[PDB]
């Protein structure tokens, strides 16, 4: 006998952790607050080449 | 010799005295390949007409890199070094209680969040 | 020829004499691939007018390194050269007490944890 | 300081040392006359650009004589003088179970009887 | 032309003719790639005053290397060259016995379990 | 010293190492008159600039004859005297099965019965 | 090694191999001083064109003295020295009676008186 087989087929099911992520308000907050002073941080080094 | 355990919260990393001299300690850690690794510099001495000391404590550590797990030739090859000394001026006459205080407040100082974010997110000290 | 059992531990090795010379004693480690194994070279001679002698033995190893494993096509190529050189200078007119008390003090100091954590964790000798 | 023992088989010697230093570690034997001992000098370097390094380590025994016991005056005097000299030209990016292997090696070489004969017979290594 | 069948334990390779000619023969080992193959060079001569005979056997094979498998573009390369040469010098006016006996003992000398050891581990005959 | 067994059929032949050498290893058969005997050299060296190697084989074997079983007075003379040298050129980084495969060619090419016959007969080897 | 056992009548010396060649066999006594005692060489050949053959025999034996045990310093220092070469040209094709009723024609007149006299009282051989 030869059998052929298609990869295609034999794997399992997808997780149940391919869901939409759940993000709190002090991580928003705290990222936020990190993401504005990294700005304002990028800001001081453009006005060097003045 | 002398062994230092060093607590990162899962493990322990142990550092070995290698270079036992007086005017010049070098502890180097015992982990897996010696070269570029973690190694501590220590230095204690005197100043002037015998008035107060100096010490000195620099600690490096160099990231290495190696191909030989994909490429089929290189040897582990160091990347960047970084280096952070310090300096103790302290006079001998002086007192326990403000030694004490210093000290702690230094500690505080190490364990904040501020000292953390401005060495990750290299953003100014200023909360 | 002349073979040479050398002991390990778990494993016995044999060395075989390739180049039988007075001058020069090759003797060459028989395993797999001869080229980057196991050589010693041994040598005798005299000195100045008819005093002392002279003994020279030196022991090399070269690893090696080989793709054809994974790769598609890399021939045995040597990595480093370890040389590790000797040089005696006994006189004829000596003390064989002596001579036997030197060899048993080398055979310490070789047996010795000292200088095995030297030549493993290069920290200078001095325990 | 430091100190070094070595088991001779039915005594204990005790090396101390004397010079410590970096690129000069001197070692010497205490047990009476100082002048005409036991004497080990070791050094470390590295080489080239930061490849690899060098170890020496030698070893130096003069006997003395001395006719104080029988005739009226006579300082001890030494007589001959030898030098074990050795050569460690070993990489830093190497291998530990290498070095352990070649360690054993030598270990075993040291202990075998072949080289004893060598050294006190004088008879060319070759078993 | 002229067919030669080597049995090789498991398998049968074909050398065919490829030069007839009286004073070089060359036969040619086809399985695949013509280049870097299976040579055998034969030739058969005189000596000085129509005394005795030379008869020469060479034996070539010359390994080649592809990769076009992964690699898209190389050609098949030899990589090293492997050179057995014979003479043989036998007088007409012998003896038929000691001739046969002579190629019984070199047959019995190729087939002995020492050649090839001579040849895989490159050991000196000796056993 | 070093014996070889070498089985014709019906009687087994005993060869005696004599001179034992690095260079030059000479074998001889212990049977009756050494003088005109069989006799075998073997050599291994290297080549170049430590690529290869190079083996040399050399097998003679002279025959001898006497009349004193009839005639009054003559001592035992050589008469003829065969060559028959070898030559392997085999590199170190090669590959065992194919060093294999090569040696068992060359075995059945001397078993084969067409070799036999260009020696005896002295027919060209072509069937 | 080899060990040679010579019986002097009431006690017994053991000379040892040193110098283990084809050309020139060493032996040495092993007694006490290994310098200035009993050495022996041997060394075997051929000549012109395979002919016969050559066998040389030297035994030299150099007498020591020292002064340590009265005078309070003088090293072991050799007086005279004596060489007692020989030389045998033994043809192959010769005949073993006759080379046996040599050899014992040698041995008795070494075993006889005259030549003791003629080495003792240095008297000319003639009796």
């Amino acid at each position: 006998h030869s059998r052929e087989v298609d990869c295609e087929r034999f794997i399992g099911p997808v997780p149940s952790s391919f869901t939409d992520p759940k993000v709190t308000s002090a991580q928003w907050k705290f990222l936020e607050d990190m993401a504005d002073m990294k700005a304002l941080a990028d800001l001081n080094k453009s006005l060097v080449n003045l | 010799s002398k062994t230092i355990v060093l607590s990162v919260g899962e493990a322990t990393r142990t550092l070995t005295e290698i270079q036992s001299t007086a005017d010049r300690q070098i502890f180097e850690e015992k982990v897996g390949p010696l070269v570029g690794r973690l190694r501590l510099t220590a230095s204690l001495r005197q100043n002037g007409a015998k008035t107060a000391y100096r010490v000195n404590l620099k600690l490096d550590q160099a990231d290495v890199v190696d191909c030989s797990t994909s490429v089929c030739g290189e040897l582990p090859k160091v990347r960047y070094t970084q280096v952070w000394s310090h300096d103790v001026t302290i006079v001998a006459n002086s007192t326990e209680a403000s030694r004490k205080s210093l000290y702690d407040l230094t500690k505080s100082l190490v364990a904040t969040s501020q000292v953390e974010d401005l060495v990750v997110n290299l953003v100014p000290l200023g909360r």
